This record gives C-alpha cells, structure tokens and sequence, in this order.
C-alpha cells in the first residue's frame, strides 16, 4: 500500500560508483520491507537485495554480495542502494519493491513482492 | 479508562517508533488483539463442564473396571501423641522426629511412618477422583502436543528461530495460532477454576504460582504478538507432561513396574527438555537473537526474566523427580 | 461457522427488511453486539472472588458478634425406621404418613417433625454460611436496584413504554445501558458458578430453571437490541429481591418479630410487582404495542413464550410465599 | 448520511390538493425517521409531520392535523407529503429532513434533524 519511486539511474564508468533511491509516497513504509530487483536483457528478473522494516537485518544475492550495500531511513521514508565496484553485468533495469505483509523475511521470489516501480536503467 | 492508558503504554511494550495503532485489523491482514482472549473465559468453562462428563460417565466406570476402590482411605489408628505432632509438629517429620516419636511411644519407625502416610491419605481426597483427574490431564495433554508436533512440523520458525524475531511485530496471525492459544489459555483457566471453587480445602503452593506465571506469559504474549516463540515454549513445555499424567494412573492401579518404567521416561524427558534443551534453544532466541535482531526495549527485560523463573520453578521440580526417581531406579535393580 | 450462520437468520430475529449490516457499529452509533457479551465471564469470576473475600473477612466478624453459632446444626436422635423412611420414603412427610409413623413408633407427632427438620438442618449447609450468603445476595440486590432506579428516572420510555418500539432496533446503546446488563449478567453468572463448581451436593430444581431462562432471556434481548424493555423487566424484577435477603438475615438472627415483619413487606411486594404490575405494564407492551408499532416476527413469539413462562414461575413462587407467609400472620396475632 | 431532494412544489388554488415528494440518494434511507418542516415569512421554522423508519407510526402538528397524510417507500427510498383542503396559511417553504439517529421519536425541535434539504415553495 505503498507508491515507490526511483531514482540515481544513469551511466557510469567501469568500477565507479552509484546510489540509488527509492522514495515511498505513504506513511507506512516503515512496516514493509524493501528489496530490490534486476532485469537484464533477455532471462528474467533476479534478486539483488532486501532487508526488513527496522534495517537491521540484510541479506544480498551471491554474485552481487561484498559489493552492494542496501539501507533505509524511515524518518525520510525512503530506501537506498550503494553500488561499489560496477561491472559490464550490472547494466540492467532496477526495480524497487515492498514484501507484502505475508511473505517471510528471506523470500527470493518474484511473487513475494507486491508494490512495485517503474525502475531505473543502469549502464556500466 | 486514564489508568489502562497508562498500563498499556507504547513506548513500554512494543520495539521504538512501533505504536498499536500500527496493529489494527485491516483487510491486508490480521493480528492479535487483547479482546480475542476473553473467549477465553466461557470456552474454559464449557471445558470444565465436559470435564464433568469425563469424570462421570468414561473415568469412573474403567476405574471401577480396574478394581479401583471407589471408598475413602483407611482410617489410620488412634493415637493423641502422633495426631498432636501432625497438627501442630509437622505432616512430613524428618529422621530425628522419627527417632524421638518412636523413642517416645515404643513403637516402631515404620509403624510412625505408616501412620503419617495413611494420615496424609485420610487429608487427601480419594483414589478413583484423582485417577479420573489424571486420566482427562492426560487424554488433554496428549491431543495438545499431538496438535502442536502437527502445527510447528510446517512452520517456519521451528528449524531456524531468528524467522522468530525478523518481521516481529508485523507477523500476521493466523487460525491455528489463534486456536492453539485459546485453547492453552482456556485450559489453564479451566485448571484455575477447578483450583479455586471445587474444592477450597487444596494447597496454594509452587503449582499455583507456577499456573499463574503460565497464565501471564501466554497472555501478554498474545497480546504483544510474540505468538512465534510462544508456540515453542508451549510445545516444548508440553511435551513431558503425557507422561507424568500416566504414570500417575499407573501408581493408581497399583502397577509397580508400568509406574516406575513410565516415571523414568518421564524423568529423562523432563530433564532433557527442561535443562538441555530449554536454555540452549528458547533461551538462546529470547536473549541474544532478539537482541541483535530487534534491540533492547523494556519489555525485554520482564519477559526475560519471567523466562528465568520459569527454568528457576522447573530446576525445582527435576530436583524433586530425580529424588524421587533414584528410589523407583534402586527398587528396580 | 455454517451452523452460526443458520442459528442467527437475519430474518429471524430482526423485523422484516432489517439486517445485521445495518447494525454494526460506525461513527454515527453504537449498537449492542454479542461480543460485549464475553466480557460477562471474567467479571463473573471476579465477583465471585470479591464474594469469598465478603464471606472471610466481612460478613463472619458480624456474624460471630451477633452470636450465630459456627457449629454445624444439632444432630438428630438416631432412629432406624426414621433414619430408611427419610432416605427412601420421602424428606417432608404428609400428614398421614406423621400419623403412620407415630403410630408405629409410639412417638408424638411434634418429636417426629422436629427430627425431620433436624435431619434437613443437617443435609444443609451450616446457618453461618448461609447468613453470609445472604448478605452478599443483600448487598449486591440493594445497589443493583438503587442503579436502576437512577438510571431509570430520566430515561423516556419509562413514563411512556411505546418509547420502546418507535425507533426499534435502531436504538443507540448507550454507557449506563452496557453496564446494567453486563453487571446483571455478571452476577447471574456468578450464580451459576457457585451453583455449579462450588459445592455439587446443591439441588437442581424450580431456581436453577429460572436462573436459566433468565441468563437466556437478558443474553438474548442485548444480542437483538431489545434493552429498554429489559431495563423495565430487570429493575420490576428486582425490587422485590432486597427485602428477601433481610428477612433470611433476621430469620438467622433469631429475630422472630423483625423477620415477620420483613416477610410479610416482601411478600406484599412480591405480588404487587411481580401479579399486578408485570402482566399490566411488562406484558403489555410486549404484546399489544409491539405488535402495533414494529409488527409480527418470528422472535415475538419466541420472548413472549418466555415472559409468560416467567410469568408461570412467579405465579409458582408467589403462591409458595403467601402459604408461608400465612402463618406469619397467624403467627404475629 | 443521506441527500435528500424536494420536488411537487408550485402554485395551487384553495382549499386544493398537493402531494410533495423528497427522494434520498442512499442505502440508508429506511434507517431513519423523515420529517417536513414549514417557513413562513417572518416567524420562525414550525413543524409539519414526522414518521419513524418503518412508517408504522406517524405525528403531525396541531395545526396541520386532519388534513396533511405523510407517508413513505422504502423500495423507491423515498417520502410523501399528501397536503388537502389548503389554505393561505399553508403559504411558505417546505424543507425534508431525517432524524439524527439519537433524536427519539416524537421530536420537534430543528436541533434534533440534520440532513436537510433546499426546499419547495408553496403559494396557495
Ligand atoms: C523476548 C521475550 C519473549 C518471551 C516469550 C514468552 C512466551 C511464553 C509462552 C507461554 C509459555 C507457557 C509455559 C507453560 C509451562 C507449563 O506448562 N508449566 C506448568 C503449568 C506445568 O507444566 C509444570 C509441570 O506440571 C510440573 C510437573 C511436576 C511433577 C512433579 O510434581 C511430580 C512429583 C515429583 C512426583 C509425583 O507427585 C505427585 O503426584 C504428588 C501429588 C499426588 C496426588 O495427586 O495425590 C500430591 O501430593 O499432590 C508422584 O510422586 C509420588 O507419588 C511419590 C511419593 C509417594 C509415593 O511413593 O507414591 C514419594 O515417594 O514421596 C509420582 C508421579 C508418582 C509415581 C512415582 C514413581
Ligand atoms: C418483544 C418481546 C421482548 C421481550 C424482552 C425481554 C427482556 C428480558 C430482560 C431480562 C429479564 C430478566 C428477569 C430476571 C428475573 C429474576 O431475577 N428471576 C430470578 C433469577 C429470581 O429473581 C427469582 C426470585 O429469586 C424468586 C424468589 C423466591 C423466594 C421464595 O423461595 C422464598 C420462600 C417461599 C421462603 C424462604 O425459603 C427459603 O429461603 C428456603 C431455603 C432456605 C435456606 O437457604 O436454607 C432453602 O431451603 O433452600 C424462607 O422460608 C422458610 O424458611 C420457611 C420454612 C422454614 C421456617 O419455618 O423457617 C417453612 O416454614 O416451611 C423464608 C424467607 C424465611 C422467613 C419466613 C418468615
Ligand atoms: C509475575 C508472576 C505472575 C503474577 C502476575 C499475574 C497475575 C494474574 C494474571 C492473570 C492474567 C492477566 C489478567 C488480564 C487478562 C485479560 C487481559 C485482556 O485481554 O484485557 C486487557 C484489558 C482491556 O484493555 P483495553 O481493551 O483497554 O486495551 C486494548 C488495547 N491494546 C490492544 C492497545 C492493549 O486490560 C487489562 O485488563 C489491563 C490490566 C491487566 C492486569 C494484569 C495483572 C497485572
Ligand atoms: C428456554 C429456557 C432456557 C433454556 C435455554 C438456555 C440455555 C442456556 C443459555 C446460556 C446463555 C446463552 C449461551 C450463549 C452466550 C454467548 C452468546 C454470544 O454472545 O455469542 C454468540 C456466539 C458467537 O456468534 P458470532 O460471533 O458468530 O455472531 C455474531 C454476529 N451477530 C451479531 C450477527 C449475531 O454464538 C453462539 O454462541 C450461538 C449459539 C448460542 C446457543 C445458546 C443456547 C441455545
Ligand atoms: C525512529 O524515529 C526517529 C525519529 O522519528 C528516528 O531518528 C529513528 O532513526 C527511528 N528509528 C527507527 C528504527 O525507525
Ligand atoms: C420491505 O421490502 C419489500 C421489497 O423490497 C417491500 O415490498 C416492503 O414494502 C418493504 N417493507 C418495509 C416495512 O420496508
């Protein structure tokens, strides 16, 4: 019940660095936790990362973890992702979404994931 | 309504930035609220009822069947000396008092002995009431674990405790939660009625506040919606209590061996799963994983430490079943 | 949940093209719901336990200084042929079994009926107990019935009846209602419980039919909103049951004067408002104006066969009173 | 929480006849008592008629008594006001209102009616 909009997308250098955001446009985002998706050109879309409502508890995907760090600050009601150490495989589609109140912490799938976003093109 | 306003304090209970609010009904999903348990109280009532039915027409024939005498207890022997010492001495006399009450009457310390046993049994109620008693405690106990070994074989939380603690508080409550702690909760309260109004002339001592400690947690962690860790507990805690329940209906059909094989099963499982397994694996979740997962917030700290003495009440208790035990363990070598 | 939906047809209870959906609570009114019922259980059981705490350390002081015996009551002579004609034969022999048995027992008339009363004397419970009873059933009566006449003397259906019906069910529930039927229910449980639990060697009869039917019929009319008749019916109802707890007090008391006087008042009372004013002013707005104002529905019938089932019974115990009372008149010439 | 609107007004000649209609726009019409209220020039508002939310019973005002019929349709979700044998008095504004859902039956007071309406003149 939440309207999430991203932003930070754009083109960068090979091993640079980005931060993207997404903004929720409601006050309850702080009981949802936020997670964040991949699409590339062809196969289908992949987990990157997510974490719960309080931010203390984190969890990334294999190929991406040690890079990519993902937080949230529920004073501004909105959630970010640093990217450290871009690779040419990075360049996708971002999306930004919120568990759906009944999907467990852990949750890799695309069916867990209710509000989603239009999302942000990353060229490395 | 100022003075349950202040009782129910937000900043008390629930984790920080965290208000009740946040826990209404919706149509998204549902979570417990306090007024779920006041069906509590007539449920256990009707409990008690059919708890008469048991106790008339299914225990009290198999007991009769069983050459269970339905009178009271022998009448133990007059004697002024030995009934002014149970009165005013003591009802259970140690090695000395034995010594000096033989010394004084000339009589033997087994007869002392037989004497103080047959009067205890004379202050106790009858046999076939207690082994109707233990036969619903037991017929309860045993569908309440069956229904929860069902119940948390699917769960989540069970093979990794820290899904107890993650999305805490906004878990979402569902029917089998719902229906495991009503009925935990109506039996206790079935358990506190029969304490209180049957019969008055029992004993207020560890059970009792034993009972009133299991009535509070589960309450206010209802409340709370910490459900998660709770079914655990429950579970945990009701696994040994099939036993005990039947090997007291065993002592009751005077079968020497059945009662002592199923009194050590039960002693090994009490202390398996009250000193082995409670403290390594609810206390693990309830201090250092909630903890690190949600952070300290002060009702932390009360539930913890009802935690504590709980495992203090249960050391007691496996202190006195393994006391008794080594006696049943000597007779059966 | 398909058995509840069929017990509580909508069609049913509420008069014709009315809903429960129209009848949920919103932020224009509230309106009675069955959950509020709920809440009746644990308050029972915490009068019941104020009611120990009224019988330990209250009513027993002013009965031991009022020099009610503490006793049990006084044993009767042993008697064989007595002893098998009042277990098997009967508890309240007639006149010509009295005479049967002085005539084979060479004894008077008057020896026979004292050992009868002294054999019931001892079946029942002890006077202090029963003195302490009857002073909690007084206190409780009296403040139940100074509530209800304050509340009642600004409602506006007390002075015109029709002020029941004109807006029903459509009748916003307000705090003072919610807390007149949940205090009567309340204690009506708690009557239950002290009937049930306390002591089984009670007796079952014509009083535990009207506990019943009232339980039943106060539940049932705040479910179907129908309290500002069951306001009316509650305080008529007990008007008359403050003075019979004073007139057992003074009868334990040994104060023949003063319980005469208080038993002929209460029996004055008694059919006043209970065959003079009930049929006249209850019955007649739950018949004639009902009928005329909201119109037939099948739960009409169903109230009214229970009003005139109470009807019924307090015929029953009006006559029982004024047979007793009788003497009393006799008695005070 | 009703919306209530008037029609049937217009010039009449004496001692004639008119039927006022006031429809509601809701579903919860037949759960409240309607009520007809008169405006006259100077003075103050009177009370006309009144009738609970079934329409069994029904109370007029002295004046009016014997010739004004209030009735209603709860299948249709509305009320009607038959006036006979007019007279010049009868010259003013009518409104249609409902009762407040905590107003008791056999009120008369403006306090204790709240969906109002525009209203109709009536020239006799
Ligand atoms: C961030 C933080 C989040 C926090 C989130 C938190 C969530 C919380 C979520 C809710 C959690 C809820 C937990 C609830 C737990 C719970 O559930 N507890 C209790 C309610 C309860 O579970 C206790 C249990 O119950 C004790 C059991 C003792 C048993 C023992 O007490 C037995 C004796 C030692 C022995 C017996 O003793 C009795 O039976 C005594 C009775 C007998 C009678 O009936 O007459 C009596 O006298 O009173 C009896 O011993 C004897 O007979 C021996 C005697 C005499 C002889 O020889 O025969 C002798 O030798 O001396 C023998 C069983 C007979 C057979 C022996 C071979
Ligand atoms: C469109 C449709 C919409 C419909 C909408 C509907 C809305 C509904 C909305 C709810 C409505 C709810 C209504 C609720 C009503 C309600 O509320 N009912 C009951 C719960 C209740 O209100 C009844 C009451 O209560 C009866 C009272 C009888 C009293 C009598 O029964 C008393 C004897 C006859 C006498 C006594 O009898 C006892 O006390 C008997 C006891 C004594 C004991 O304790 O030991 C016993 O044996 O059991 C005792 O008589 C004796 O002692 C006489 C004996 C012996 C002697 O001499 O001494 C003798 O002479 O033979 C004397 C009081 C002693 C003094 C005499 C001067
Ligand atoms: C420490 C060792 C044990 C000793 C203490 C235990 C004593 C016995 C405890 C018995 C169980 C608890 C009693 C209350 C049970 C009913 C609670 C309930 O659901 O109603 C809440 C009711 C109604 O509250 P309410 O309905 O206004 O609040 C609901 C709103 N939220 C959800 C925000 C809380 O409140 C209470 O009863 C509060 C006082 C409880 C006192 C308990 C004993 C101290
Ligand atoms: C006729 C002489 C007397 C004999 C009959 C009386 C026997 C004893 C009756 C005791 C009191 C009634 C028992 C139920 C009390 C609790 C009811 C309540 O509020 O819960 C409704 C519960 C829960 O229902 P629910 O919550 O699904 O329904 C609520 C929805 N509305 C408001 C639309 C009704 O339902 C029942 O208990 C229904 C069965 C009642 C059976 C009563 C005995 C027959
Ligand atoms: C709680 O709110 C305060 C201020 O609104 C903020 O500083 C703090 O970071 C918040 N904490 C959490 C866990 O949301
Ligand atoms: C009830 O509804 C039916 C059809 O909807 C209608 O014919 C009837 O007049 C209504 N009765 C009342 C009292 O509203």
């Amino acid at each position: 019940q939440v309207q999430l909009v991203e932003s930070g997308g754009g083109l960068v250098q090979a091993e640079g660095s980005l931060r993207l955001s997404c903004a929720a446009s409601g006050r309850t985002f702080r009981t949802y936790g936020m997670g964040w998706f991949r699409q590339a050109p062809g196969k289908e879309r992949e987990f990157v990362a997510a974490l719960n409502w309080s931010g203390s508890s984190t969890y990334y995907a294999d190929s991406v973890k040690g890079r990519f760090t993902i937080s949230r600050d529920n004073a501004k009601n909105t959630a970010y992702l640093q990217m450290n150490s871009l690779k040419p495989e990075d360049t996708a589609v971002y999306y930004c979404a919120a568990l759906r109140r009944k999907a467990e912490y852990g949750s890799r799938s695309i069916a867990d994931f209710d509000s989603w976003s239009k999302g942000t093109p990353v060229t490395v | 309504a100022g003075i349950l306003a202040w009782f129910w304090n937000e900043r008390f209970w629930l984790p920080h930035n965290v208000t009740w609010a946040d826990l209404k009904n919706t149509e998204e999903a549902t979570f417990p609220q306090a007024e779920d348990l006041y069906l509590a109280f007539p449920l256990a009532f009707c409990i008690f009822m059919v708890r008469l039915i048991f106790e008339r027409f299914v225990a009290k024939p198999c007991a009769i069947a069983l050459n269970i005498q339905a009178n009271g207890p022998q009448i133990a022997p007059p004697n002024a000396i030995l009934e002014k010492v149970f009165t005013a001495i003591t009802k259970h006399p140690d090695e000395k008092r034995l010594e000096g009450l033989s010394k004084q009457l000339d009589w033997d310390v087994r007869s002392i002995q037989r004497w103080f046993r047959q009067r205890r049994n004379q202050e106790k109620p009858s046999t076939l009431t207690r082994f109707c008693e233990s036969m619903w405690r037991f017929s309860f106990y045993l569908y309440v674990f069956t229904y929860g070994v069902r119940f948390l074989k699917k769960t989540p939380w069970l093979w990794n405790t820290r899904h107890c603690w993650y999305n805490y508080p906004y878990q979402p409550l569902t029917t089998d939660l719902h229906y495991y702690y009503i009925l935990e909760l109506s039996f206790y309260w079935s358990l506190m009625f029969s304490q209180f109004t049957d019969i008055k002339r029992k004993d207020f001592g560890i059970m009792f506040l034993h009972h009133l400690v299991s009535i509070f947690l589960i309450t206010f962690s209802y409340v709370n919606n910490m459900a998660r860790v709770g079914t655990l507990v429950l579970c945990l805690h009701d696994s040994a209590d099939a036993l005990l329940e039947a090997a007291k209906m065993a002592n009751y059909a005077k079968f020497q061996k059945m009662c002592d094989l199923l009194f050590v099963m039960f002693a090994v499982v009490f202390i398996t799963t009250r000193l082995g397994i409670f403290p390594l694996w609810v206390l693990n979740t309830t201090l250092f994983e909630s903890w690190e997962i949600v952070g300290p917030y002060p009702s932390w700290w009360v539930f913890n430490l009802l935690l504590l003495l709980v495992q203090g009440l249960n050391c007691f208790w496996s202190y006195l079943i393994v006391k008794i035990a080594c006696k049943a363990v000597s007779r059966g070598k």
